[PDB]
DNA sequence: AAAAAAAAA
């Protein structure tokens, strides 16, 4: 009755108290006006409020929102729409577009306290309450528009009529249902023609979010919940993404309380009307002094060795492997030609060795430190299901392709373990990807080519239990040469027994195990921790807090932390695209001619494709030092690394 | 019942301006009378409307302070309504045939003449105009240079991707781009359905624009309207009016797909003389009307507000390339003369296939 | 449509 007006005026008072939101709204308005008629982006009518200030202003309204949003959000939205209408000033508007009536829906950020849950923790007593849930995106539905309000016209009357339709998921408050019956006749029988272009249609999509399997009870499968979101943010993110979704958790449907029930045990349906979505990413933007520090480090002489040594400090030796991983994470550029079609741009690395030489651990480290990566096991995968699958959507009743493991890793890196133990059939499915970086699906009436430009890193064991240095390299490796020729670098590792190395590695490994997490005692095991205190988060250059990287002093050479290295990778993969020059060309051609005509035994045969590997390695090294041109030093280091990987020191 | 709202659009002035444009337009005299004259002589089978002509006519008549509004904006905002406005304007201003007609072949007109000589002799039914209509109406999207000619942002075109089409583009005229994959066959579609009345006066007609259809049971014939039944009404195949119907779907190009996604599709309906103007496996620039389609055909009683959508074709630019089956032309004749002058050819042809391979 | 167990080649 009047409580709606009371809440509306209180929210108007609160909006008038804080002057940031008004500035944002008028900025949106002026940008929208400038987009209209000046020689393709438009800002949506959505604003995000920080409920910390609301709590500091009025505790009653804050509690009402966080406990029963159904009776508090609509008044706030009405007040915001009224403010926007009052402040707006358009003297000559349009006809069809003026009847949009966007209500300026809201988004929230700030501390939630006990209302930040996980998909398993959602229970009965959290219904009808605003919540924020973390999780992983499992699968999505198709974007389908839905009607809101229809526009009708009658020729005889000349008066435009309108009828409004709402559903259970359309509004927070339950109202009397309305069918989709089109009004075609007037009260006096005049004919009504539906007017497209004046009616209102809003986009609709359903997604399902799953709890992270890492934080799960022992011996329990992960559980998932479904989220409905509409209008804006309709097609953000994708399956295989870590998200934080804030919205209202409410039930819907009769659920058998009508006469349709067949058995006693009938349960209701629960669903979340998502209000906002944030990318978790376990942040992604560089600051000014960050760029200053990156430039200062890149102008140093020996940045590349420092960066290589910084990777996985708990692994002894394998320095060239670390350098190869560093060059692979930020490989060369892709080439396209009007007549030359397409040229591959990145690097793939394969390692083979006898057991217990720290390959899987390095693979896990590469998974953890990469921008985007997917873990795959040879035995626990099927090639047909690795690329694409056919699934029938429950809503639309049609069958649509579901993205496979490798497609999700587009512009990423894929790590495969037990590669030599992986079925031969599915191997061809890999080779196709290694051929043109594109998978073709022609099955059940769907003919589509899907882009997959990822890099693949794998580690495999030799045919015997241990490597035989006296045998043919082809004899020791079970994989056929057809796919082995694709990999740019092949590495063979062996645990040669030497008492000096044995003592050094023993001391190192014992040093690692004598570690204690900061601020926690040694008498009790590790305990799980809660989420961050802030549900949604966000003097320069004189501190160098984490810029220098050296957390602990152990050697004269420097070190850098993981976040700074990742920021360096993000900057390098975007801001620099080097161009090769003839000075490095001479060195590359000379060393290729020399290596080809050395005429001695070697691990693998060499052919014309190795020069492409040299070119992209030089490009990657030019990217490492952040230069737009390729110097002969990059050619020299690439040749040295190749000689090490193929001859051995 | 239904609340009423006020809109700045009124169709009276729009129709008057449409008629004035159709009559007075100078590009042979007026062009839009030449097309109507060819249609009257049963020569032209479809009518194409250029929005650039309307825009430039309005712009050049704006120099005199008589014009008050613009039409192309309302065309872009809504399209289906202007189709029936245009067909009514054409039907009102159809000139007489200046050429002879082989009148015996038009069996529809012969049957209608027989019905008229039956009914009007007694001293008759006013048949719907679309049954009498023989032509098809098509629109053509404007060109960007014409928009550049003036200050206004009358742009349209802009061949959006399949996934770039949102729920706010329903009812507008939009242009899409993509590869055609599936093309169905050609099948007739009903426009006006006629029933015979078993020799009981006039034969009842009906027109259904929906995708479903229901038949009649009783008829308005006077002796049939008499208190006892006189003959069961039966559908007549000859008297009805049909139209060619075809459907196809288009897929997004691989260049426009965002990373880590699966391309989407779009359904296209096509009717009239434009049928069979496209083949599977080509890049096209299709312009049409983006219309909603009811879900009730599936008959699931779900998705109370969710609906399916489709595009109705209006103009197709086939684009891509043409094989032409080496059809002889003058230019290629001078080309082969140049080849004759070139001397020995096959060595250069071998050198010129794949220079990238050494 | 796609994964998993069984007997015969
Ligand atoms: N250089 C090293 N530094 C630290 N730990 C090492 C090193 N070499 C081996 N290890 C240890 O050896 C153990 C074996 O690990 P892991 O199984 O990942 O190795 P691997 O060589 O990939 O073996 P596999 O062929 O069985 O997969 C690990 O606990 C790892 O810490
Ligand atoms: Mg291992
Ligand atoms: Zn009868």
């Amino acid at each position: 009755d009047a409580v709606f007006g009371d809440r509306v005026r209180r929210f108007q008072e609160f909006l008038d108290t804080f002057t940031s939101y008004r500035d944002s709204v008028r900025s949106i308005q002026v940008y929208n006006s400038n987009n209209a008629a000046n020689y393709l982006n438009i800002l949506p009518h959505r604003i995000i409020i920080s409920l910390d200030d609301l709590r500091e202003f009025d505790r009653s309204f804050w509690s009402g929102i966080l406990v029963e949003p159904a009776y508090f959000i609509p008044p706030a939205e009405k007040a915001l729409t009224d403010l926007a209408d009052s402040m707006d000033d358009v003297p000559h508007p349009n006809a069809s577009a003026v009847s949009s009536r966007h209500p300026w829906k809201l988004s929230f950020k700030g501390s939630f306290g006990a209302h930040a849950l996980s998909p398993r923790t959602l229970t009965a007593q959290h219904l009808n309450k605003l919540v924020s849930v973390e999780g992983i995106v499992t699968k999505t539905s198709l974007v389908r528009p839905k009607l809101i309000r229809s526009v009708h016209y009658a020729a005889k009357t000349g008066r435009f009529h309108y009828r409004d339709y709402t559903d259970a998921t359309t509004t927070l408050t339950t109202r009397i249902p309305t069918p989709a019956i089109y009004p075609t006749e007037d009260t006096e029988g005049n004919k009504l023609t539906t007017e497209y272009g004046y009616s209102t249609f809003i986009d609709h999509q359903r997604i399902t979010v799953q709890e992270m399997p890492e934080m799960a009870p022992a011996g329990q499968l992960p559980r998932s919940i479904d989220v409905i979101l509409d209008d804006d943010l309709v097609d953000k993110t994708k399956p295989g993404d870590r998200v934080n979704v804030v919205g209202v958790f409410k039930s819907l449907g009769a659920g058998g309380m009508n006469q349709s029930n067949s058995n006693t045990l009938i349960g209701f349906k629960t669903l979340i009307l998502g209000n906002t979505v944030y990318p978790l990413h376990a942040r992604q933007m560089l600051t000014d002094f960050d760029i200053r520090n990156i430039n200062k480090l890149s102008k140093k002489k020996d940045i590349f060795d420092i960066l290589s040594q910084s990777l996985a400090p708990s692994i002894y030796g394998h320095d060239h492997i670390k350098k190869a991983i560093l060059l692979m994470l930020m490989g060369g550029v892709e080439k396209n030609l009007e007549n030359g079609s397409h040229l591959r741009g990145d690097i793939n690395i394969l390692m083979v060795g006898d057991p217990s030489t720290a390959k899987s651990q390095l693979l896990r480290f590469v998974l953890n430190t990469a921008s985007l990566a997917i873990a795959t096991t040879g035995r626990g995968s099927s090639g047909v299901g690795l690329t694409a699958a056919v699934t029938t959507d429950r809503e639309t009743g049609e069958r649509r392709l579901e993205a496979g493991a490798m497609v999700l890793a587009d512009r990423g890196v894929v790590c495969i373990d037990e590669f030599d133990k992986m079925t031969d059939v599915d191997r061809v499915a890999i080779h196709e990807v290694m051929e043109q970086q594109t998978v073709t699906i022609a099955k059940a009436g769907i003919h589509t080519t899907l882009n997959a430009r990822c890099s693949v890193i794998a580690a495999a064991n030799p045919v015997f239990g241990q490597y035989d240095v006296n045998r043919d390299p082809h004899q020791n490796i079970a994989l056929p040469d057809s796919l082995l020729s694709r990999f740019d670098l092949l590495f063979v590792v062996t645990d040669d027994i030497n008492e000096i190395r044995d003592r050094s590695i023993s001391e190192h490994v014992l040093r690692t195990h004598r570690y204690l997490p900061p601020g926690y005692l040694e008498g009790e095991p590790v305990r799980e921790r809660l989420n961050l205190s802030l549900a949604v988060g966000e003097q320069a250059g004189a501190k160098l807090a984490k810029n220098k990287g050296n957390y602990n002093g152990t050697e004269i050479p420097k070190l850098v932390t993981i976040p700074f290295l990742r920021k360096y990778v993000q900057y390098a993969k975007e801001r620099v695209i080097p161009q090769l020059t003839q000075e490095a060309i001479n060195v590359i051609v000379k060393n290729y001619t020399d290596l080809r005509n050395d005429d001695n035994t070697k691990k693998s045969p060499i052919t014309a494709r190795t020069l492409e590997t040299l070119i992209r390695l030089a490009t990657a090294h030019a990217k490492v030092r952040l230069s737009k041109t390729v110097n002969k030093v990059d050619a020299k280091v690439a040749a040295n690394l190749l000689r090490f990987a193929l001859l051995g020191e | 019942a239904l609340p009423s709202i006020q809109l700045p659009v009124d169709y009276n002035n729009l129709f008057n301006e449409i008629t004035d444009f159709l009559v007075t337009f100078k590009q042979k005299g007026p062009k839009y009378m030449a097309m109507l004259q060819k249609v009257a002589n049963r020569e032209l089978n479809s009518v194409i409307i250029d929005l650039d002509d309307i825009l430039q006519y309005q712009n050049e008549k704006f120099l005199q302070g008589t014009q008050a509004d613009d039409l192309v904006s309302a065309i872009q905002q809504n399209a289906n309504h202007f189709t029936e406005l245009f067909c009514r304007a054409i039907d009102n201003n159809m000139p007489l045939p200046t050429k002879e007609i082989d009148y015996k072949d038009d069996v529809l007109d012969v049957i209608l003449n027989q019905r008229r000589l039956r009914n009007e002799r007694m001293l008759t039914e006013l048949f719907p105009p679309n049954l009498t209509r023989r032509y098809f109406l098509y629109f053509k999207p404007l060109s960007q240079n014409c928009a550049r000619r003036y200050r206004k942002k009358a742009i349209s075109s802009k061949p959006l991707s399949v996934r770039q089409i949102k729920g706010d583009f329903l009812g507008q005229l939009i242009t899409v781009r993509g590869i055609i994959t599936r093309v169905s066959d050609v099948k007739p579609a009903v426009e006006v359905i006629a029933y015979t009345c078993d020799q009981c006066g006039y034969e009842v007609f009906q027109e259904v624009n929906s995708r479903t259809f229901t038949p009649l049971s009783e008829c308005t014939s006077e002796e049939c309207s008499q208190n006892q039944t006189k003959g069961q009404l039966f559908m007549s195949t000859r008297a009805s009016k049909f139209s060619a119907f075809q459907e196809c779907k288009i897929q997004e190009l691989s260049q426009q797909v965002p990373v880590g996604h699966i391309p989407r599709s779009l359904n296209i309906h096509v009717n009239g003389t434009l049928v069979r103007s496209l083949s599977p496996g080509d890049i096209v620039d299709v312009t049409g009307i983006f219309l909603p389609a009811p879900y009730t055909g599936f008959k699931a009683l779900k998705a109370g507000l969710l609906t399916e959508t489709y595009l109705e074709a209006q103009f197709v630019r086939q684009h891509k390339k043409k094989f032409a089956s080496f059809s002889l032309t003058s230019d290629v004749e001078e080309r082969v003369m140049e080849l004759i002058t070139s001397g020995d050819v096959y060595n250069r042809l071998a050198k010129s296939i794949a220079p990238e391979i050494y």
